[PDB]
């Protein structure tokens, strides 16, 4: 029956047998990390399949097998779309995970909680399929929210430690912003379109409003953490690595791209949201880019690179190229995740230690740490015939080719040029030079796990761009008339990067010590964007929550007026009652007062 | 199948094309297909088939509910509580439908826009008709009602409604 | 949890769709509207005779 | 002990009604109500004015 | 076991209720200062340094 | 020997009487509605050749 | 961290921070060791410079000016080890650190599992129930009238005491408990 | 509807006529019985209600409700066990008879086809609750509390039975289907505005609604667990109950009668989220979470459309379990270490894991995480609000990630970080925590495989 359709669920359903064996003796032995990892392997060897019958004759599907609830109009069913961007993330996201669990096998050898661990990587994965194939709102935002928790779970690992409480906090709040927007969204679509599936939606509304895309891109702009909400994503470094190259690198934070990816028919026809998407993007990767220059943390370093990534991919969508979006997505995925693997090879190898100002000279200790290293940086710098190439280069050159902002431009442009810069910082200082290391030199890589692993990714970084890109049909309207100079206009900024950069890391070895100036310090304190947004909103919003919440109106004004107002002219009036002294003559005085009172008020009136 | 009519959920001719090899290399699909036919759809087809024998030894019928018409809430006395309350249980099983019917139509709309692919805005211009159409009559029978709905409260609104078309008719007839 | 997920269905969903494809049916084939915007005859209502 | 005690109990015994308790009472407990109060008065307003003109674009609005 | 005379209580006025309280909070008497004597209902307890 | 065992688990039947006794109360009440069994101008109904009354 | 503090630190002791804390963030900034020896050497030259003041009002002022440079010349992101207070593994394994007393509360199956290490258990337990009174009797007998004054403890000095107040110190969980 | 009542009243002498030490096991396994019984109920129509006599009636609306009282008993049977073990079997008897009466009230409250009788055990529902709270509370604050929740409840309920027999009166009966079936509108006038407050602010007290939700941290604080138990889950939901069935007579009055209610459950919502981000007491946070999901309510009950009532009874349902299950939660830690007192006890997930998941799942619902019911009422009364006006998702969304703050603030200060070195007396739990706690969460989970059945009559 045509096995596209059982395949593609067959696929996801295989992934959660492992968490229902999590009750089991399987997850009490020290077996449970390999099956997870044989388990997420077949999957993707499973997924391969209609990712070729797709490749072969362009298949697609939306499957609604069951009928969850159902409303006076309006119909919720569990449906899956199995289009080419469902296709296609699945089998990627796949080979990423296994990999990453293959890494974790070794990185996290010594956690007594491994198995948890896995556990929980498993779940964070299945939450993103459910979120990459849903085909209704009520199911993206199941799976969105999901992959929050998840992430939050994850951060704060080590729950003993404060920071690492504190990053999970920080992200859930960034990400609930965002929420905001996303159920703007979802209430605007209900009441205007009469439905949250996707076919309706874009049958119905041919010239979308305002209010639904903007919704949608404070979903994005949150879940990327985009210029707004960007801090949470370099302080989620506070977790194990296998996490930040799983989901804080590839996978979880590409969704905000993809959720507006999927929503393209509608931001196809209006121009001031995309405007302010393309905006967006051109600020966030600039102020990453020009962040991440000049950080001595390798994890906070490759952060940056991910959050400008990110605004890259925002760029592209807001010049309406949706498919590079998710093509750059694809290509992204394996080189960054490579990378963040070489930083805690290199982490490891040194006692936990991540300050890239204590790592030597490891281009002849860590042969081929260096090797998988290099030709990341490589494909993330866009070097021609690599798998960054084939999104990056094309990126640029629909940039450049565009009715656009010039502003942006310049900044994607300028941001390019930084990306060079800081993947040759890293390079320089952490591999190059003499050592800097404590002398207990416990330097080994040769473990077969963690050489297969990153000799994977090392093999989808140098040829999934020339194989995805030959194996996709055109869904675009190609660039085929150029000036000679801004065809190579990307090449050019690498170059010119690559070279100042090398510059201003040589004249470091000089016998000279200056001061550092104004726009070093901008530059390595984040702008100062954490420093005051972290404690002039939380200290208002805490002290008027106790000030004024609590204690002014609650405890004092709210009490004042009705209850303590009640009960002290009730105390009032029955000491003023009560208190007679018992002498017969002043009440029957009274009751000569009534009685006269009574002939007239009352009797004289008949 | 022949589990829904197909008048109601109707479908186009479902015309596909044949395979034209341009390679001297195998096609992986159609091996793959051939696996998962000869491995999965098989022991799934033979499993289905005594499942059905079963059931042929064992056949009973279940039958749709039939109601008859009783009269509206128009011909029935300000204070009749009986008359009342059968119009009121009619009323709102004719809501019912009217939703389900509104259910349907939205129904061929989806399909419609998924089977279309990249043609949508154009080879489903007769859905959005009809769903426009029935939208429209739903509105206007049941829209603002609110919660504490009844049928006395829609004949309230559909004579308001008259009074404003025959004012509009006659005036326009002035002109 | 067995007994209410196999309690028979006196909401009436399947009995509405069953009518509902019925109706639509019916209306498709002799070209009449699919809903009407009354749902109660006009002939069964007395407008009130001025409004002047 | 004292800590929480001061936190909660001890507040109402030293409540004095000063201008300022007073001023801050009735701004922080009064001026959010009426101003929510104006700007959701003022949308309805709006919105229901330009329902009975007949241009909203109501059109497939069938749940409220 | 933490007898009522151990409580917060209203804001001294006597520099010998200053004493009692600075005393019942364990500090000394010259780092003891309240919380002005407006009608927040602070009372009797101490105004802390600023820093977290 | 069971003198014991009904003295210390009599106060086991209690709820499952009231029970019963509830049900049948219920039919009682239900007895006394039948003004209008098949008389209703949506489930009016001819009697089979045999039964007495529509429900009970 | 196991000394017990002074009221106030000295103007030597400060100086010696201060001079620990230039040459660490020195290192900060020069990351290579040939430039740092170069710099450290000249700071030390600096430092030294001034070792023989004898007036003490002019020292200080120069420990203010001193101090007010390094504010404004510190490392805005200085190398902090990973398990110092600042560091990436700070309390890092603090989520693994488990109490004694919960074995107390092991059901008997858990601890038929383990016989000699609940044997060894419950001699220490009796060790500290029969020298809990020594130690709190000579906490008694050394502390002045006025209260104590520092928070430095006495040790053991007669045959075979403990150091009063022990138990906690010597039964902490571990730096790697799990 | 006998078929429920009786097997309560006949819990009654099975309470007082058991062994001294079998009380706790026969009220348990009884009252398990009934509210298998009770499940019975939610088998309902399309288009009417279950008219089982002249006197009780069962609709989709209070149907759930039911179900929630006959399975809310057993849990606070097990909840009580516990701390009342020092207790005289008589005094054991009385407390048993006090939760078997609130229960038979209740039940008898939510099928009641009369608006009177309606009152009358509306109102009886209060004498239990306040023996309960001033007789097993702990604290000597729980006289006051008891005040609290006496006064503010009867100053409010009063004019409710003023303007219940003018109507009567006027009208001819209080038989809800005659009210709903012979429904005329209501004028403009000084009178019949009088009337709408009179018919509405006993149940707003209810609620409660914010600026007169004094009396319920006090309450709710002050009261033993399963007091703290049957106020959060069942009793403020009485309130809502009666509005829904009493606005069927309030149109079009309401249309601007509910604008200061409104406003006021929509800011006070934005307060209370707040307050409970500063709260030094662990019982105080859930209760006055308990008054934002309830201002919630009260929004979707007043903006009177069909989204808004179903989401409004999903999120009276899942508010019901979820408090409960955080008041037990809390009550766990005050019984080991006797204080409430949020950061006393702290890093708690070392020393119990297990309940810490508990904890964990609380929190999670609490946040309203999808697919949850939770969730389900929320986005419900989210999208009618929405309809009702789009500024209001400022409003709404601020109170979401307020609610995500607090919930996480007060799973990380209780669960994470190291524990408190001086606490040396916290035992493993025991078998009936867990359970309880089992008890509390898998309904929910269960509830959202097959929502429809809370979703009310507008479904
Ligand atoms: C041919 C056609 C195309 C033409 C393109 C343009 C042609 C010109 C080519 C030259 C381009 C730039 C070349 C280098 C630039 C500077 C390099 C540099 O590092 O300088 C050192 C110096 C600081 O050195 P330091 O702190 O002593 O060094 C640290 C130690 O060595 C400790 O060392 P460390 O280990 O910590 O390392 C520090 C680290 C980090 O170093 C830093 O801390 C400073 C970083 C400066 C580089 C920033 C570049 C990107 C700038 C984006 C600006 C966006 C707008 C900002 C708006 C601000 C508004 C307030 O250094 C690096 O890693 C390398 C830095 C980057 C090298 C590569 C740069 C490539 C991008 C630029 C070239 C683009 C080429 C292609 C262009 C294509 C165009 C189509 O920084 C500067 O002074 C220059 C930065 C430029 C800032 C100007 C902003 C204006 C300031 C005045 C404001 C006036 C206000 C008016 C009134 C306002 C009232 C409201
Ligand atoms: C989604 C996967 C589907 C799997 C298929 C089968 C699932 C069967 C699960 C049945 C229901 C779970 C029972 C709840 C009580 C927990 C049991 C317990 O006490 O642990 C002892 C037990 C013994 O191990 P242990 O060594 O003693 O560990 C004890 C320590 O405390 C250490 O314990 P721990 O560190 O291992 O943590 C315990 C665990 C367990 O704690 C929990 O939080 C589990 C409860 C779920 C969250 C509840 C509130 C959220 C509202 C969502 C409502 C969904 C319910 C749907 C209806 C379910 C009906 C039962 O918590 C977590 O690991 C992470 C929790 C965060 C979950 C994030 C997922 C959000 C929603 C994702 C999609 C949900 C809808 C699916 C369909 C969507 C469209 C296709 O622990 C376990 O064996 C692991 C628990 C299994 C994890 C389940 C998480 C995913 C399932 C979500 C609902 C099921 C959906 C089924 C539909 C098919 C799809
Ligand atoms: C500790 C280890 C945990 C992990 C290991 C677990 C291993 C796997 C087990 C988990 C199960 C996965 C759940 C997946 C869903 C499958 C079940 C589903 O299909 O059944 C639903 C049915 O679910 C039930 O309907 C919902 C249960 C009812 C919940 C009521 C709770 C019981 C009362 C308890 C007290 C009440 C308190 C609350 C008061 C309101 C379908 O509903 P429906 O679409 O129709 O069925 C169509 C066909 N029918 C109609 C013929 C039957
Ligand atoms: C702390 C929390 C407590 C709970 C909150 C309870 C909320 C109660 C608020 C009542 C809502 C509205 C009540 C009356 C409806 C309109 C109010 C009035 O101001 O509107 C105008 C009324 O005009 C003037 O305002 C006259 C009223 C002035 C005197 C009222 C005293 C208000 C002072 C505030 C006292 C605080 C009250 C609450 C005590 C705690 C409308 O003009 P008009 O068309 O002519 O009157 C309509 C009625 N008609 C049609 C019969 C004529
Ligand atoms: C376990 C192994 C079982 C092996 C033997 C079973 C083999 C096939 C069994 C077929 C059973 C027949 C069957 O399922 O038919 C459909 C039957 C009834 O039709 P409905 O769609 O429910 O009608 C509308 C009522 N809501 O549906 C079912 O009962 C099966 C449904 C299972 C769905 C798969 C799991 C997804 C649900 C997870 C819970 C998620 C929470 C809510 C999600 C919201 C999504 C918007
Ligand atoms: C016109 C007449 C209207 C009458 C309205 C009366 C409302 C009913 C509440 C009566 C409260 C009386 C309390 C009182 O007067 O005494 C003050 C009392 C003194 O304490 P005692 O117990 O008497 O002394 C013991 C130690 N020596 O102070 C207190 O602390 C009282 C504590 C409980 C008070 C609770 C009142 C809550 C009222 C809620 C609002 C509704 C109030 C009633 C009117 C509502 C508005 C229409």
């Amino acid at each position: 029956m045509n096995p596209f359709a059982s395949l593609t669920l067959t696929t996801l359903t295989i992934l959660t047998i492992p968490i229902m064996m999590s009750n089991s003796n399987i997850y009490k032995t020290n077996l449970y990390p390999n099956y997870v990892k044989t388990t997420v392997s077949y999957a993707f060897t499973l997924s391969l399949v209609p990712l070729l019958m797709f490749m072969h004759t362009g298949q697609e599907m939306i499957i609604s097998n069951w009928h969850w609830m159902t409303l006076q109009t309006v119909e919720l069913s569990l449906s899956f779309k199995m289009d080419y961007f469902s296709v296609m993330f699945i089998p990627v996201a796949l080979f990423v995970t296994w990999s990453i669990m293959e890494f974790s096998m070794w990185y996290m050898h010594s956690d007594p909680f491994i198995n948890r661990f896995f556990k929980y990587l498993l779940l964070f994965l299945i939450t993103m399929m459910i979120l990459v194939t849903a085909n209704n709102l009520f199911q993206l935002f199941i799976g969105w929210e999901g992959v929050g928790i998840m992430s939050f779970l994850l951060i704060g690992w080590w729950h003993g430690r404060t920071d690492a409480n504190t990053a999970a906090l920080q992200a859930i709040l960034y990400n609930r912003i965002g929420d905001i927007g996303f159920v703007l969204s979802m209430a605007w679509f209900l009441t205007h379109s009469n439905a949250w599936d996707l076919q309706q939606i874009f049958m119905l509304n041919n010239e979308c409003p305002n209010m639904p895309l903007i919704g949608l891109l404070l979903a994005a702009a949150g879940k990327s953490a985009q210029f707004g909400l960007h801090p949470w994503l370099p302080s989620a470094m506070e977790g194990p690595t296998p996490v930040s190259a799983l989901l804080h690198s590839s996978t979880m934070v590409v969704a905000g791209v993809f959720l507006l990816i999927r929503f393209y028919p509608l931001m196809e026809t209006n121009k001031l949201v995309q405007t302010m998407t393309l905006c967006l993007g051109a600020i966030t990767t600039l102020f990453t880019a020009l962040c991440a220059i000049t950080q001595n943390d390798i994890k906070k370093i490759v952060a940056f690179s991910t959050s400008s990534q990110l605004g890259l991919m925002m760029v592209t969508i807001g010049i309406n190229q949706p498919h590079l979006a998710f093509l750059h997505i694809c290509m992204h995925a394996f080189f960054k995740a490579m990378l963040f693997m070489c930083s805690g090879s290199i982490i490891h190898s040194l006692n936990d230690e991540q300050d890239i100002r204590k790592m030597g000279g490891l281009y002849k200790a860590m042969p081929f740490t260096t090797t998988a290293l290099i030709i990341g940086s490589l494909a993330l710098t866009g070097m021609p015939y690599l798998t960054g190439f084939y999104s990056k280069d094309l990126i640029i050159e629909a940039v450049n080719m565009s009715y656009t902002n010039a502003w942006a431009l310049l900044m994607t442009l300028i941001a390019t040029s930084l990306t060079a810069a800081y993947s040759t910082r890293i390079i320089f200082f952490a591999f190059l030079g003499k050592p800097r290391f404590p002398p207990l030199v416990l330097i080994n890589e040769n473990n077969p796990l963690l050489i297969n692993s990153i000799k994977r990714l090392l093999i989808g970084s140098i040829f999934a761009g020339f194989i995805i890109s030959n194996n996709i049909p055109p869904m675009t309207v190609p660039n085929t008339t150029m000036p000679l100079y801004m065809k190579m206009t990307a090449l050019i900024v690498t170059i010119m990067g690559f070279m100042l950069a090398l510059e201003l890391n040589n004249t470091t070895y000089y016998l000279k010590f200056k001061y550092p100036s104004q726009t070093y310090k901008f530059s390595n304190m984040l702008g100062y964007y954490p420093s005051i947004m972290h404690r002039l909103p939380t200290y208002h919003n805490l002290s008027m929550s106790q000030k004024s919440a609590s204690s002014l109106l609650d405890l004092i004004w709210l009490e004042t007026i009705l209850p303590k107002t009640t009960s002290f002219i009730q105390m009032k009036m029955s000491i003023m009652v009560s208190n007679q002294k018992g002498l017969i003559k002043l009440y029957f005085l009274s009751f000569l007062i009534t009685i006269m009172i009574s002939m007239t008020l009352f009797n004289y009136h008949e | 199948p022949d589990s829904w009519d197909k008048d109601v959920y109707p479908e186009p001719p479902r015309r596909t094309p044949a395979p034209a090899p341009q390679t001297s290399l195998p096609n992986p699909v159609t091996y793959l297909t051939k696996i998962f036919d000869l491995l999965v759809d098989r022991p799934v087809t033979l499993a289905r088939e005594f499942i059905e024998q079963q059931h042929a030894k064992n056949r009973y019928y279940y039958y749709h509910r039939e109601f008859r018409r009783v009269p509206d809430i128009t011909e029935c006395e300000e204070k009749d509580i009986l008359c009342m309350f059968e119009a009121e249980m009619q009323w709102r099983r004719d809501y019912k439908v009217d939703q389900e019917i509104v259910n349907i139509i939205q129904e061929r709309l989806k399909a419609c826009q998924q089977r279309e692919g990249e043609s949508y805005r154009q080879n489903c211009a007769k859905e959005l008709e009809q769903f426009t159409q029935v939208s429209k009559a739903f509105q206007d029978r049941y829209s603002d009602l609110g919660a504490h709905y009844s049928a006395r409260k829609c004949l309230a609104k559909q004579k308001q409604r008259m009074l404003a078309e025959r004012k509009a008719a006659k005036e326009a007839a002035a002109a | 949890s067995t007994f209410v997920a196999y309690l028979p269905d006196y909401r009436m969903q399947e009995w509405a769709r069953r009518e509902a494809e019925r109706l639509v049916k019916y209306r498709e084939a002799n070209g009449l509207p699919l809903m009407e915007s009354n749902c109660f005859d006009p002939n069964k209502i007395q407008l009130p005779e001025d409004e002047d | 002990i004292r800590w929480t005690y001061a936190r909660s109990a001890n507040i109402y015994p030293n409540f004095r009604p000063t201008p300022k308790t007073s001023l801050l009472g009735a701004l922080f407990g009064i001026g959010p109500l009426f101003f929510w109060y104006y700007v959701f008065k003022t949308d309805r307003d709006k919105k229901e004015k330009l329902i009975q003109e007949g241009k909203l674009d109501q059109t497939f609005n069938i749940s409220y | 076991h933490v007898t009522k005379d151990m409580f917060p209580g209203p804001y001294p006025k006597t520099p010998e209720e200053r004493a009692a309280a600075a005393k019942k909070y364990n500090m000394r008497v010259e780092d003891y200062e309240p919380y002005p004597d407006d009608g927040m209902g602070y009372g009797d307890y101490p105004k802390l340094p600023d820093r977290s | 020997n069971v003198l014991q065992i009904v003295r210390d688990h009599w106060v086991h039947i209690l709820v499952p009487v009231g029970f019963v006794f509830g049900c049948y109360l219920d039919r009682r009440s239900d007895e006394k509605l039948t003004a209008f069994r098949n008389k209703s101008l949506l489930f009016k109904r001819e009697l089979r050749p045999n039964e007495e009354v529509t429900w009970k | 961290a196991f000394s017990a503090p002074a009221a106030y630190l000295t103007h030597q002791q400060k100086v010696l921070r201060l001079y620990k804390r230039a040459l660490r963030h020195l290192e900060s900034w020069c990351v290579h060791r040939d430039k740092y020896r170069y710099f450290a050497c000249l700071m030390r030259a600096r430092f030294d410079e001034h070792k023989n003041e004898k007036d003490m009002v002019k020292a200080t002022q120069l420990l203010r000016q001193a101090e007010e440079e390094f504010w404004y010349g510190q490392h805005p992101q200085p190398y902090i080890f990973p398990e110092s207070p600042g560091g990436t593994s700070y309390e890092r394994y603090e989520c693994y650190k488990v109490p004694e007393w919960c074995l107390d509360d092991w059901h008997p199956s858990e601890k038929a599992m383990y016989p000699d290490y609940f044997a060894k258990r419950e001699q220490w337990k009796r060790l500290r129930r029969e020298s809990w009174e020594r130690e709190v009797k000579q906490l008694q007998e050394e502390t002045p009238p006025g209260g104590p004054r520092t928070e430095a403890l006495p040790p053991a000095r007669k045959e075979g005491d403990l150091p009063p107040l022990w138990w906690h110190i010597v039964t902490r969980p571990r730096e790697r408990p799990m | 509807m006998l078929k429920i009542i009786i097997p309560t009243t006949m819990l009654l002498p099975m309470t007082w006529m058991s062994k001294h030490n079998m009380i706790w096991i026969n009220a348990t396994v009884h009252s398990l019985l009934i509210s298998l019984i009770s499940l019975s109920l939610l088998n309902q129509l399309g288009e009417n209600s279950l008219n089982f006599s002249l006197t009780f009636f069962s609709d989709s609306l209070s149907a759930p409700l039911l179900v929630l009282t006959t399975w809310l008993l057993p849990l606070m049977l097990m909840a009580s066990q516990s701390h009342l073990s020092k207790e005289t079997t008589t005094r054991k008897k009385l407390y048993i008879t006090m939760l078997i009466l609130l229960q038979l009230f209740l039940i008898m409250t939510f099928t009641a086809t009369e608006l009177i009788l309606f009152y009358i055990l509306f109102e009886a529902t209060l004498v239990p609750t306040l023996i309960i709270i001033t007789r097993w509370g702990n604290q000597t604050e729980r006289l006051n509390a008891g005040l609290y929740f006496l006064f503010y409840t009867l100053a409010g309920s009063l004019p409710l039975l003023v303007a219940l027999v003018y109507i009567q009166n006027t009208t001819g009966s209080l038989n809800f289907l005659i009210i709903h079936y012979w429904s005329h509108p209501l004028s403009n006038s000084w009178s019949n505005i009088f009337m709408w407050l009179a018919c509405i602010m006993a149940f707003m007290v209810k609620m409660p609604l914010y600026g007169l939700h004094l009396w319920l941290p006090k309450a709710h604080v002050e009261a033993p667990i399963a007091g703290s138990m049957v106020l959060a889950a069942v009793l403020l939901k009485l309130g809502g109950y009666g509005m829904m069935r009493i606005t069927t007579i309030l149109n079009p009055l309401t249309n601007y009668m509910a604008y200061p209610f409104l406003m006021l459950s929509m800011w006070g919502m934005i307060m209370t989220s707040s307050i409970c981000l500063r709260q030094t007491d662990l019982k105080s946070l859930i209760a006055y979470s308990s008054v934002s999901h309830m201002a919630l309510v009260i929004v979707a009950i007043m903006i009177q459309t069909p989204w808004s009532f179903m989401g409004a009874t999903a999120l009276m349902i899942a508010h019901g379990l979820t408090s409960s299950m955080l008041f037990c939660l809390a009550n766990t830690n005050y019984e080991r270490v006797h204080s409430r007192t949020m950061i006393l006890a702290r890093g708690l997930q070392t020393l119990l894991p297990l309940m810490a998941t508990w904890w964990l799942v609380a929190s999670l619902t609490n946040l309203a995480l999808p697919p949850s019911i939770n969730l389900i009422g929320e986005l419900f009364i989210i999208t009618a609000s929405f309809s009702w006006s789009n500024i209001t998702i400022i409003l709404m969304g601020m109170n979401m990630m307020i609610t995500a703050l607090y919930s996480l603030y007060m799973l990380i200060t209780t669960q994470r970080g190291k524990y408190t070195h001086h606490i040396n007396n916290i035992k493993p739990s025991f078998t009936r925590e867990n359970a309880l706690m089992a008890l509390h969460i898998l309904p929910l989970l269960l509830l959202t495989l097959n929502p429809k059945m809370i979703l009310g009559p507008l479904y």
